[PDB]
């Protein structure tokens, strides 16, 4: 072994070219203020945290969101039942819920997604990740730094953030992010009102519109009056 | 003295429980508590004269049917209705209480001018400038009367979460457990309704 | 570290999620746990005990009946009453609550005037002049010992937040969630209480 | 722009890859047709939802002959559009009111005939600015801002009613009746499909 340090010069597979800034300049019209332009309409600012604590719920609830949408879109279970699914028994029936799959995880037979084994490798990838994120563990990627909801190197392989206006971008995933985490708790309390999953509320609310509301299932009292 | 009671107005000294915060907090407690005065008043008024519960009264109204609401009035000379049930309508009602208190709503804050053009301003609570056509405000004691109409907002509001609550467990109505509680005062309270579980336990 | 868990003491932190603000809210704190470790290990022993869960204990002590109370108590060697006379009775019992209750709170707190009259502060939550006969205060490293009280304060004061919940939700018990858990731990979890339902799912 | 991110352009903002900006009568001719077509859209969008007859049928239910049947067809009406018991919106009724207020409305919106108003309302400027906004929401908000937004709307508008005629066209179903065949199942319903079955000619 020798000591090569060739020069890779390798470009992306994807990397997008300039687009820049697709929004107004006028960048938060709506009610309240991104963190660092304002201040905050109602509730007080916590902590200088607590803008990344945002940023992190936002971004887990729009994948929760979106989860709960395909799953109910795909396979008609509500979220908040599909735990059910997967348990240290009978695991077998969470492999065939993606439409269209080619494969299940659960071939016919034994071969299956065991609860622990999922959960398992659940613990060993995602707390790795929540920890490399964090202060916790260390820093396997030093041009990144730890604690910034928004490091921008590889982890933008297409490059959206330098090809466009960045704080404009950041101010869209946010209100993306304060609509899904509103979204994800209108989710949860028609869960708790209705007992029936979001993409069936939302059916039941397109049907009839006049009926199928709030104050329809509060004229049955939540199925508890 | 001003506010023998726990805690104090905006401008006494510091909050005892939850810090003071943004300034716009204290008008907010004013209008919260102005609002929480009239429900309070009016579900013990419509239970009283009339007795239905004030949160089935959503129910009573509705675009299959609004005209249980007419000549619901106790003494009501006048119908609200004709013999008509069909001219009275829950969007009737909808529709011109949207407009009205939209309007109401845009000139006391400044989405939309003033249209009474007057000193009344903006982003302030009780102007009084039009609002008090009598001028007992400045003939008595304005910061006593403040200070009252504060203390009335907080019972008011207090008084308000416990009515829903109250309705959440009892499931009777606020005036009617009232009634049960002074007809036995100790067989009747939160106690033995939590020994019967508020109807879920 | 003498803190190493995620948050820290007061004396010296940034309370990450809440600000600090008052310092009457850790003053509150300590005595919120300080009540609620009495609490939780109440409930403890009274299911050890007796069997009876916490929440519905009151309803053994009522204005009509308040004489359960006395042979619950584990290894007494007579009744707490009278025998059949059980002259124990929920009012006789409240009087005393209300008055040595609140001759306790206002002789801390500094409503009326310490008894005492020792040099003692109102308003500090470790006194360390007359509730510490046994001198562990004064021996040892006082400040490490505050730290561990703190830690079980908090400790207990989730527990007891978990006891409640668990109250609401299972309607079996602190300490029969124990054993419930305990005789199987996979098959007996919250998760598996939703699963189940908690009685109204 | 950074407010235009359409693929074309603004007149004034710059000029179109094809086709680019030439007299401004151009421009006014655009942003009229759009506001044409935002209403003809809408009401292409409302009356079937209303009571399910297409756009493109809808013209000969009133005839020189007959025209009760345009009577009573607003949903939730209290009242018949004329009396009950004899209709009266005949299609001549309906032509000599509608082309005296058309006529005078184009004629006072371009300034061939004297303006009634005369009060300052300059004709070929497509934002008037009097009393057309009551509401002056321009001048709450930022002109040029609502400028982009209604050229935005013009041009999708216009585009949503070429699309409405060539479906009339192919289909002749009706355009809420298409959206609903494509919402019922768009892989299995849509243009292409459609064209398989060869549009109704072949
Ligand atoms: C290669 C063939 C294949 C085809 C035609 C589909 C087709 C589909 N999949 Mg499936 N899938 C396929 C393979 C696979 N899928 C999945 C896992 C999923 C997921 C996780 C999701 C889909 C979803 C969808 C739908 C998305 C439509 C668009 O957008 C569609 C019904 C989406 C869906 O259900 O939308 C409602 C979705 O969320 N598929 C896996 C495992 C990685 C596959 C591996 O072969
Ligand atoms: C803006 C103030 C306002 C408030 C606080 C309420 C509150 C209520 N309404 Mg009313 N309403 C209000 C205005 C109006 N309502 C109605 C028309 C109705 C109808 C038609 C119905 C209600 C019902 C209800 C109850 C539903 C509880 C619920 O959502 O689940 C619990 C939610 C919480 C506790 C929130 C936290 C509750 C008492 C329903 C009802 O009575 O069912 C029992 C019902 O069917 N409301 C109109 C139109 C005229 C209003 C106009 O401003
Ligand atoms: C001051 C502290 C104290 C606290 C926290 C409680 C708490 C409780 N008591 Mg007790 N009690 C207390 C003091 C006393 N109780 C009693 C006598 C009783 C009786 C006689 C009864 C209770 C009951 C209850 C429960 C009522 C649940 C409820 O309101 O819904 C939940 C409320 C919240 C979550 C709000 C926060 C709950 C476990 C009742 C019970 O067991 O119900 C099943 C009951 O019948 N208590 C006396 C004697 C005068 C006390 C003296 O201080
Ligand atoms: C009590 C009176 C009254 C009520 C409740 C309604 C209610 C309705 N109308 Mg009707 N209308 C009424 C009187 C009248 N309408 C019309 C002319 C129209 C039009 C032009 C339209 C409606 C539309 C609608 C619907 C609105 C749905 C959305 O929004 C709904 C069925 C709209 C519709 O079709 O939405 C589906 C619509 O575009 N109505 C006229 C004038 C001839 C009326 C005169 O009083
Ligand atoms: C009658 C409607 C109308 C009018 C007068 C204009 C006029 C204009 N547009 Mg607008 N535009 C329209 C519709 C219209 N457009 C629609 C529907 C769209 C969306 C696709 C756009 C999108 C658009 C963009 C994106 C841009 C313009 C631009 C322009 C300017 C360039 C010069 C030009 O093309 O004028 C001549 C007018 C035409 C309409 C061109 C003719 C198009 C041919 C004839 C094809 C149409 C086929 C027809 C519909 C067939 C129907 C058959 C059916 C009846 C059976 C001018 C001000 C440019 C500009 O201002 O740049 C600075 C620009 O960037 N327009
Ligand atoms: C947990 C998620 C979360 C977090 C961490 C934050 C944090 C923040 N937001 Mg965001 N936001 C959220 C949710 C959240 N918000 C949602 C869902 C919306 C849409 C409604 C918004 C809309 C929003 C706007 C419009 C603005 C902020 C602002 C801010 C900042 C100031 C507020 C603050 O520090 O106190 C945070 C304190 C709280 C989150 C406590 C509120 C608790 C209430 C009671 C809600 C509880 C939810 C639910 C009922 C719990 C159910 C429990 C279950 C068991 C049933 C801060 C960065 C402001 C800003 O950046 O200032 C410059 C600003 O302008 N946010
Ligand atoms: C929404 C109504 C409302 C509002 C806006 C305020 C606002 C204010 N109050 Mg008032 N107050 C209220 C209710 C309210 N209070 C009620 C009901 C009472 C009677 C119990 C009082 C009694 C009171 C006193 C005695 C004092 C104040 C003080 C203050 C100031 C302190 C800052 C503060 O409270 O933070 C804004 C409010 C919050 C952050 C509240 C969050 C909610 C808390 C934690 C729990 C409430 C439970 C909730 C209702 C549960 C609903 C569940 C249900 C939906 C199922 C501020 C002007 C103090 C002051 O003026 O000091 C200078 C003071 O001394 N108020
Ligand atoms: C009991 C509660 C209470 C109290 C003490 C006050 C006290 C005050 N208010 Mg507030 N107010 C309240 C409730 C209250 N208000 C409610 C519910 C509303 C909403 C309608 C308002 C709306 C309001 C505005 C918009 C303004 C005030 C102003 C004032 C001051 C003027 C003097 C006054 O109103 O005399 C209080 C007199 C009484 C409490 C006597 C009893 C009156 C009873 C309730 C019957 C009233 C009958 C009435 C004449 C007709 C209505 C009947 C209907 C069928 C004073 C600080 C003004 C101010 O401060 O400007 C400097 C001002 O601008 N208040
Ligand atoms: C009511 C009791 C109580 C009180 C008064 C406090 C007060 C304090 N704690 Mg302590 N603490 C408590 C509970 C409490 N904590 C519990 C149970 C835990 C265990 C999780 C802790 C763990 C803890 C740590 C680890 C730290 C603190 C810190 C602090 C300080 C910062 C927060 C502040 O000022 O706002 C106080 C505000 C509140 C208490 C309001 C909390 C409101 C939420 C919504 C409560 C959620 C549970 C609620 C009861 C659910 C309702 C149930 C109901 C339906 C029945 C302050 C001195 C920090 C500190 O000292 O920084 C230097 C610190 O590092 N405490
Ligand atoms: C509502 C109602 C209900 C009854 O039931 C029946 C009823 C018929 C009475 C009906 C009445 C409706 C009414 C009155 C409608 C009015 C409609 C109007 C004014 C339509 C105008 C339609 C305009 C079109 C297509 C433009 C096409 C132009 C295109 C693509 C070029 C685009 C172009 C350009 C310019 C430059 C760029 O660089 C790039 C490209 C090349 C893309």
């Amino acid at each position: 072994r020798r000591t090569k340090a060739s020069v890779p010069a390798k470009r992306s597979a994807f990397k997008a070219n300039k687009f820049g800034s697709l929004a107004p300049p006028d960048l938060y019209p709506e009610f309240g203020t991104y963190p660092g332009g304002g201040e905050s309409p109602v509730i007080p600012f916590g902590s200088e945290k607590n803008a990344e604590r945002e940023i992190i719920h936002g971004r887990w609830a729009m994948l929760g969101v979106t989860g709960a949408w395909a799953a109910e879109n795909g396979t008609g279970i509500p979220w908040f039942t599909a735990g059910t699914l997967c348990t240290p028994d009978d695991c077998t029936a969470v492999a065939d819920k993606f439409p269209g799959a080619v494969a299940p995880l659960a071939p016919a037979g034994s071969g299956y997604p065991n609860f622990w084994a999922v959960l398992a490798i659940e613990i060993f990838l995602v707390g790795s990740a929540e920890c490399y994120r964090t202060g916790l563990f260390e820093n396997p990627f030093p041009e990144l730094t730890q604690g910034d909801v928004t490091p921008g190197g590889r982890f933008d392989p297409l490059g959206f953030a330098e090809a466009g206006d960045l704080e404009e971008l950041k101010i869209k995933e946010l209100k993306h992010s304060r609509l899904a985490m509103f979204a994800w708790l209108g989710c949860i309390m028609q869960a708790l009102a209705t007992q029936e999953g979001p993409i069936a509320n939302w059916t039941a609310h397109v049907a009839d519109p006049i009926h199928a509301n709030v104050l329809t299932n509060a004229a049955k009292g939540f199925k508890f009056y | 003295d001003i506010y023998p009671e726990f805690g104090t107005y905006p401008g006494g000294g510091e909050s005892p429980i939850i810090p003071f915060g943004s300034e716009k907090n204290a008008e907010r407690e004013v209008i919260h508590g102005r609002w929480a005065m009239l429900g309070v008043t009016g579900a013990w008024a419509a239970e009283n004269g009339t007795g239905i519960p004030w949160f089935t009264a959503g129910t009573l109204c509705t675009p299959d049917d609004c005209t249980a609401v007419a000549d619901k009035f106790p003494g009501a000379v006048a119908p609200l209705a004709p013999e008509g049930s069909g001219y009275p309508s829950f969007w009737n009602v909808l529709i011109i209480e949207i407009v009205l208190v939209g309007a109401a709503e845009a000139y006391r804050t400044g989405i939309s001018d003033s249209p009474f053009d007057d000193g009344l301003t903006v982003g302030d609570v009780n102007p009084g400038g039009r609002f008090d056509p009598l001028g007992l405000a400045e003939s008595g004691d304005l910061e006593e009367l403040k200070i009252k109409e504060l203390k009335h907002c907080r019972l008011s509001m207090f008084a308000w979460l416990g009515c829903i609550f109250q309705a959440l467990a009892t499931q009777e109505g606020p005036i009617a457990n009232w009634q049960s509680h002074v007809a036995d005062p100790v067989h009747s309270n939160v106690l033995t309704n939590a020994a019967k579980g508020f109807g879920f336990y």
